[PDB]
């Protein structure tokens, strides 16, 4: 059992984790941990462009882009974080740029822009040309340029590092993060790496559901972990599904027919979304695109797809995991999509999550290199690896009768079926006893390698017990808030009912094995100038 | 332990291990012949001796086999230099390929026809 | 509107980054090799002048110029040591000299790499085509060829 | 920087172009001692001092030897550099092929500057 | 767009620009020479006879050009490699031009009056 | 670069060489039948009528001399003081060695017995 003495310790190499990672690089010693390449990370997957009001083509501000992105997150968003988020916006795209990224060039020579979705003048009078692109292929370049920095700044990646759990220090003035407990895939040793400064920056978690379009190493561990530690996580019940979603599979379908004419033709020979929602042709919100489809099976091709998800670890501007409403974990970050600086809000525009990578990613780098400058290691208990080592012990000697492929299949089906773009009380009832019949059958389940160089079942066990966690969070949480905003939609309520759930809703673990009890708070939305409306 | 297996992969490879093995082969017959044909500052009986043993069947089949070592050498060798110096050369890759397998088909047809007609009336 | 950007790339085959402004300008050849191409145009150019010089003395002002010359008066010159050596050097050095003073001239007139390149090859085959015939001629000639 | 520079970028553009020469150089002569008029069966030391009395094949014949050798040499020393495995067989292999190669321009370089046709 | 001037700089600079055109005179002459010669292994009628057409006035006029040719170009190239190697060369360049015209002009009227005497008495 | 190194691989091969060419040829000359008294023009004729001795001596000459050039190169590099002095040194010896393979090379390639 190595340990490693470190300062800030980045877990991920996403987008979020590798711009940290360049921010962090020289400022420290910095470490990243990463259960993949650097460049098999689920950014690369982005298709789409990245939308920042830079001006070249046409003439837009950062107020225009603001107002966008907090009437489609259906006035969630902290208009604080919208804020920060676009000024900074403008520069990250520029900075991206200055890295060596091979954006796409107008005549003259700046950087071209094209047109996006919701995206529109000023208010909602027409599109703009804001979303700077380099190819069909955005989020691949963007991955590729911040892996060549991090190589150019030899930032020291260890690669293949399942990152299981995070050592909390307690303190007279509350908690501490000392460090992070991985587990070496390569030989099966645990090392215990010791930080003054956490960076997470884990990706989302959308391998809960049968039919979705992330990666398949995207379960979801920052949360799970964050989750596990005491910490809460916020409004995980918001998942953007995605409409083109290549019916058999779950591929997206965003390749071409985005921008051009996608006739949404359905049901037996008709075409449907005037019927529904007139006024705008097929550029409508997602979850309202979404909705509509499905409403319409109710009554090539393409279903929904789990695509994103809006909740996440708790999170204030400069990127530190907030422990309730206002305290603060010292030495704790987060980044990504796996943290809620609370940006979307309840729907996600698109373009909007690449910049929210970029921006806060390196926010929190910075935060957290001056943070391991000014202050010290403090302390470590007694060798913080025993539970990590008493977890993965018993996970291998063991016989069961059940098999980490059926309770998966199972749970993602039933998660499927029953908590997806339409979701009812008693349907998420029954999602509820269904996780809980799961989760007391993943007690007694069996690995069949029982080696030590590279073990993937024992990683697809643990990473089964995170997904349960996370199933039962957005249950749980969906069941609880009565209304139908963004991406939630209940059919039971369904209309946003602005007196009592404007404010996101988080959820804290009270026990500590896996079948527990959720405790659910609430928090305010903070508010400065545009006020509901619709 | 060593592994044992056929990667299968583009026909240019192949083309490449033809042109190695062809290219290898004149290289040593080269060093014998010179040799050989050095004799000549010696004696005309010598020389005459030599290359009337090399005037046997066995040595006619195998001047056959050296002219289609030597002319699939050159037909390829001119292929690789146009990839090199051509610059839409490596596009017309297989092109250029099927190209040389029927120039050397011809080619080498024909050259048989004579040397053979040539080992028919010699006997 | 602004003013369009200028197009960096000279040709295909030319990395626009190689004529880069803040660009380090380092050398893209053999080492040591204009060094003593340049000392090899003093020194042939000092032999030269002997050579050259007396050759053409000799061929055009000693007893009747031009109009003495035929096969039985370069077959008495080559008979002698003195005048297949001297006749071997001039070849020598003359074409020595003259490709390399033709490599600068090309040098300095081509536009293109490409085109430089090539009529740097085809100097090359044209010396070289040059000295093997007058190599040829001078060491397996014999006067009694009819 | 692990041996001369710019020597392997010469030693390919010399393949290039001593292939394109000995296309005609090698194909030019097997074509006429092998389907001219009895191919072999009418070679002897007579053929080859007849046609060696003449400048057109003498220089034929010994950029022919020239060109191929140092072909097949430097092509040899490609493969060599791809097949030996350990840094001291290399070097001997390539002193070898050095001595071999050297040994047989030598010869035929004797052999085509010094023939005489009356030799008995 | 290109535009026609004349610089009208040193007179160094119209040295170097004879040499470089007698140079390029003398290699091109040479690679001629060198075959015709070559033709001295074929036989004797046919060397007998390309040179005997290499003895006509017009002839005889290019190959006083050709000495001017070769003069020029070797006294310059001692100009040239006296200023290299000399220390105290680049001072008296410009001196040394004068003396080579003055050497060029009296080798040269010498040599033409020879060659021209040859081409007279026939 | 690397040409120290293949200088001194050659003067190691040279050497190797060297001592079966030149000692072959010390004893055939002086104690072989009558050494020095015996040896005269048409000595020198019936032996360079012989491809054996025609390559032996030419082998001879051209290995000595640049084993010689290249030792010679090493004793200016570490007699000489001024780097002018060690430029004209290596000049003069370069002219001399040029000089004497030039020699050397036309006499063997070019000698005919019958001169007169
Ligand atoms: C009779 C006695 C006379 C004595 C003769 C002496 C022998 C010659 C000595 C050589 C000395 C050099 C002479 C010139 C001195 C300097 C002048 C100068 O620099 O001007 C350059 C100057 C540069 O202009 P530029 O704007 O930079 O280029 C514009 C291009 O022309 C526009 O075209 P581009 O930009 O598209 O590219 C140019 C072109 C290349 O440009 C050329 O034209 C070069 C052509 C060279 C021929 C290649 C032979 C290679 C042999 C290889 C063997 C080893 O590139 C190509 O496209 C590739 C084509 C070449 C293919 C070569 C391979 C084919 C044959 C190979 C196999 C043959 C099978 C048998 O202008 C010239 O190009 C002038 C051309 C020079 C012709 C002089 C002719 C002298 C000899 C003719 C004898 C009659
Ligand atoms: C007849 C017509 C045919 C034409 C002939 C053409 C002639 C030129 C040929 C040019 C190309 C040659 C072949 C090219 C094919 C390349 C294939 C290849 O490289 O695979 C290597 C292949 C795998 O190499 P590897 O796994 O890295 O090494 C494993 C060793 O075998 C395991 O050995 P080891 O691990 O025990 O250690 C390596 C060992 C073995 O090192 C060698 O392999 C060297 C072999 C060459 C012999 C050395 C001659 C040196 C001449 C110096 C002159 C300057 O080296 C030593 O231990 C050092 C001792 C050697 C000292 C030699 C010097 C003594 C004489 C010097 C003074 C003389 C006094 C008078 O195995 C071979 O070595 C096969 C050898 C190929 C035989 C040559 C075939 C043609 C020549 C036969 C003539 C009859
Ligand atoms: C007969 C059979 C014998 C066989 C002969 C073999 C032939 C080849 C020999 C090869 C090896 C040579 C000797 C090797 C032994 C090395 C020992 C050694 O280096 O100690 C140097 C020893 C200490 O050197 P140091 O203390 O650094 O310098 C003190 C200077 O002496 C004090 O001088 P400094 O401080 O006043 O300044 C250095 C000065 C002195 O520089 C020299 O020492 C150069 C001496 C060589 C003469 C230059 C010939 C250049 C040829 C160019 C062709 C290309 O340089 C200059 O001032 C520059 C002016 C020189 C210009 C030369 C060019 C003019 C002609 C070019 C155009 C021709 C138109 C036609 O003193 C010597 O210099 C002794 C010289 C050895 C005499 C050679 C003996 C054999 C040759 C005699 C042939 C009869
Ligand atoms: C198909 C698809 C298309 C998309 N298109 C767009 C688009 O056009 N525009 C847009 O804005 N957004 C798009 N998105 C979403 C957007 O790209 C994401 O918000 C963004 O990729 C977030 O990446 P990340 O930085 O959170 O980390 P990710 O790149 O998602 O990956 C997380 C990283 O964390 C590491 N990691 C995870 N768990 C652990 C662990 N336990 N231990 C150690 N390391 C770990 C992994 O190595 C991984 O590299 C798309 C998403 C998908 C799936
Ligand atoms: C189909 C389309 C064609 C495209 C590709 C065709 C590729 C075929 C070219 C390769 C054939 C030759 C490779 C090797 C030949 C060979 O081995 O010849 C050696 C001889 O080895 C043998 O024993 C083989 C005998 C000849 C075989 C008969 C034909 C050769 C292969 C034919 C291929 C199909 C055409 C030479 O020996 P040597 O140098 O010592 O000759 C001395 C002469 N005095
Ligand atoms: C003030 C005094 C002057 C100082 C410096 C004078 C320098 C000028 C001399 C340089 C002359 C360069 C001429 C080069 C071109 C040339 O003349 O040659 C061509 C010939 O062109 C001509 O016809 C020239 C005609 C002869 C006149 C040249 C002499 C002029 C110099 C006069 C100096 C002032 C008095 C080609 O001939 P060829 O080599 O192909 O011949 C082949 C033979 N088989
Ligand atoms: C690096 C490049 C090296 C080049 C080496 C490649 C050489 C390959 C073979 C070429 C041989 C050339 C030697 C010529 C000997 C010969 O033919 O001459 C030998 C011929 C005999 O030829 P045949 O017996 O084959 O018929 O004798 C004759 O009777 C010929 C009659 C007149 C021919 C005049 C040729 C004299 C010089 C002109 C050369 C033409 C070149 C023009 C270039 C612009
Ligand atoms: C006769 C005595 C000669 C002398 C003293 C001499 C001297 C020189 C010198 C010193 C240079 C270098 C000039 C420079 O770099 O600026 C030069 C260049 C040159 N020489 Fe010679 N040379 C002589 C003969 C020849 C011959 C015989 C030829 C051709 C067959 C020739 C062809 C050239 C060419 C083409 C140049 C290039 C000119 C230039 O680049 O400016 N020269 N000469
Ligand atoms: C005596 C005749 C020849 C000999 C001894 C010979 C030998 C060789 C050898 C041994 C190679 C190495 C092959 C390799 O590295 O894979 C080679 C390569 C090559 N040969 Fe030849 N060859 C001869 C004739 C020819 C001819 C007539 C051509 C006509 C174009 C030619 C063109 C080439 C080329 C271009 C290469 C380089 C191949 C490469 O780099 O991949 N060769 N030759
Ligand atoms: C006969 C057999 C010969 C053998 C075995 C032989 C061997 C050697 C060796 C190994 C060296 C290198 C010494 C060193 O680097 O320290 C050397 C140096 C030298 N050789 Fe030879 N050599 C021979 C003949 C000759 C001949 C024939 C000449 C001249 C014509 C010659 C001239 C020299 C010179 C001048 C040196 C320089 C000495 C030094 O730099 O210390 N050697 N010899």
């Amino acid at each position: 059992i190595q340990e490693h003495r470190y300062d800030v310790v980045i877990v991920g190499a996403g987008g979020a984790g590798m711009r940290a990672a360049v921010e962090a690089g020289p400022r420290a010693r910095t470490a990243v941990l990463t259960k993949l390449y650097p460049t098999r990370s689920h950014t690369g997957a982005a298709q789409g462009g990245m939308c920042a009001a830079l001006a070249n083509v046409e003439e837009d501000n950062w107020e225009w882009h603001t107002f966008d992105t907090v009437k489609g997150g259906d006035y969630l968003a902290d208009q604080d974080a919208v804020e920060i988020m676009c000024k900074e916006a403008i520069d990250a795209v520029l900075d991206l740029e200055k890295m060596g990224m091979p954006f796409n060039r107008t005549p003259e020579g700046r950087i071209d822009q094209r047109r996006f979705g919701g995206h529109t003048r000023d208010h909602g009078k027409a599109p703009v040309r804001r979303a700077c692109y380099a190819a069909d292929r955005t989020g691949h370049m963007i991955l590729q340029t911040l892996y060549q920095n991090c190589v150019k700044h030899d930032v020291e990646f260890f690669n293949e590092f399942y990152a299981l759990d995070i050592a909390l220090t307690e303190t007279p003035a509350g908690p501490v993060a000392t460090g992070v407990i991985a587990y070496e895939l390569a030989t099966g040793d645990i090392h215990v790496f010791h930080a003054k400064a956490i960076v997470f920056a884990t990706g989302g978690s959308g391998r809960m559901y049968k039919t979705t379009s992330n990666a398949h190493t995207l379960t979801g561990d920052g949360l799970g972990i964050v989750f596990r530690k005491g910490l809460p996580l916020e409004d995980m019940e918001f998942h953007q599904f995605h409409p083109t979603g290549l019916a058999g599979l779950g591929i997206l379908i965003s390749e071409a027919v985005r921008g051009e004419g996608g006739r949404l033709l359905n049901g037996e020979g008709e075409r449907f979304m005037e019927r529904y929602a007139p006024t705008i042709v097929d550029l409508a919100p997602r979850d309202i695109v979404a909705r509509s489809m499905v409403l319409e099976v109710l009554e090539v091709p393409v279903y929904p797809t789990c695509h994103y998800v809006m909740g996440g670890i708790p999170t204030t501007v400069n990127g530190q995991v907030l422990r309730d409403n206002t305290n603060v974990i010292p030495g704790l970050y987060a980044a990504g999509e796996c943290a809620c600086v609370s940006v979307h809000g309840a729907n996600r525009l698109g373009t909007n999550s690449l910049l929210d990578i970029n921006v806060f990613g390196r926010r929190a780098g910075i935060a957290a290199a001056e943070y391991a400058q000014n202050h010290n290691f403090v302390d470590m208990p007694e060798n913080p690896a025993e539970m990590v080592v008493g977890w993965v012990g018993d996970i291998l000697s063991e016989h069961g009768n059940e098999r980490v492929a059926d309770i998966r299949g199972a749970l993602q089906q039933s998660m499927d079926n029953n908590a997806a773009v339409f979701r009812t009380e008693e349907t998420l009832k029954q999602a509820l006893t269904d996780i809980h019949a799961l989760k007391e059958r993943y007690s007694r389940i069996t690995v069949h390698d029982k080696g030590k160089r590279y073990n993937s079942d024992l990683l697809e066990a643990i990473e089964l017990g995170f997904l349960l966690e996370l199933a039962e969070v957005t249950v749980v949480g969906a069941l609880n808030r009565k209304e139908s905003r963004g991406g939630h939609a209940r059919e039971d309520y369904p209309n946003r009912d602005d007196t009592n759930y404007m404010r996101h809703t988080m959820a804290y673990k009270q026990g500590t094995d896996l079948l527990s009890d959720i405790r659910l708070d609430y928090k305010p939305v903070v508010q400065t100038r545009y006020e509901p409306m619709e | 332990t060593r592994r044992r297996t056929l990667y299968r992969g583009d026909p240019g490879m192949w083309s490449w291990v033809l042109h190695r093995i062809t290219g290898a082969t004149i290289f040593f017959f080269l060093f014998v012949h010179v040799l050989d044909t050095a004799l000549v500052r010696v004696s005309p009986q010598a020389y005459n001796e030599v290359i009337e043993t090399y005037k046997t069947p066995i040595v006619g089949l195998m001047e056959i086999g050296l002219v289609a070592a030597v002319l699939f050498h050159a037909l390829n060798g001119i292929r690789v230099i146009l990839i090199d110096f051509w610059a839409k050369g490596p596009r017309y890759q297989r092109q250029m390929l099927a190209v040389i397998a029927g120039l050397f088909l011809v080619i080498f047809i024909a050259a048989v026809g004579v040397i053979g007609m040539h080992m028919v009336e010699r006997f | 509107l602004g003013r369009p950007a200028p197009v960096m790339e000279r040709e295909h085959d030319r990395p626009a980054a190689l004529d880069h402004p803040r660009a380090p300008r380092k050398p893209r050849g053999i080492p040591y090799f204009e060094k003593y191409a340049w000392l090899f145009m003093r020194f042939s150019g000092i032999a030269l002048v002997f050579l050259a010089l007396g050759h053409l003395f000799i061929m055009l002002m000693w007893q009747d110029g031009v109009y003495r010359i035929d096969f039985n008066y370069v077959a008495e010159r080559w008979a002698s040591p003195f005048w297949q050596i001297w006749d071997m050097a001039l070849l020598w050095l003359a074409m020595i000299h003259g490709a390399n003073g033709m490599r600068t001239i090309i040098g300095d007139y081509a536009r293109k790499n490409v085109t430089k390149f090539w009529l740097n090859s085809l100097l090359l085959l044209a010396t070289g085509f040059t000295l093997v015939l007058g190599s040829y001629v001078l060491v397996t000639f014999d006067a009694n060829i009819s």
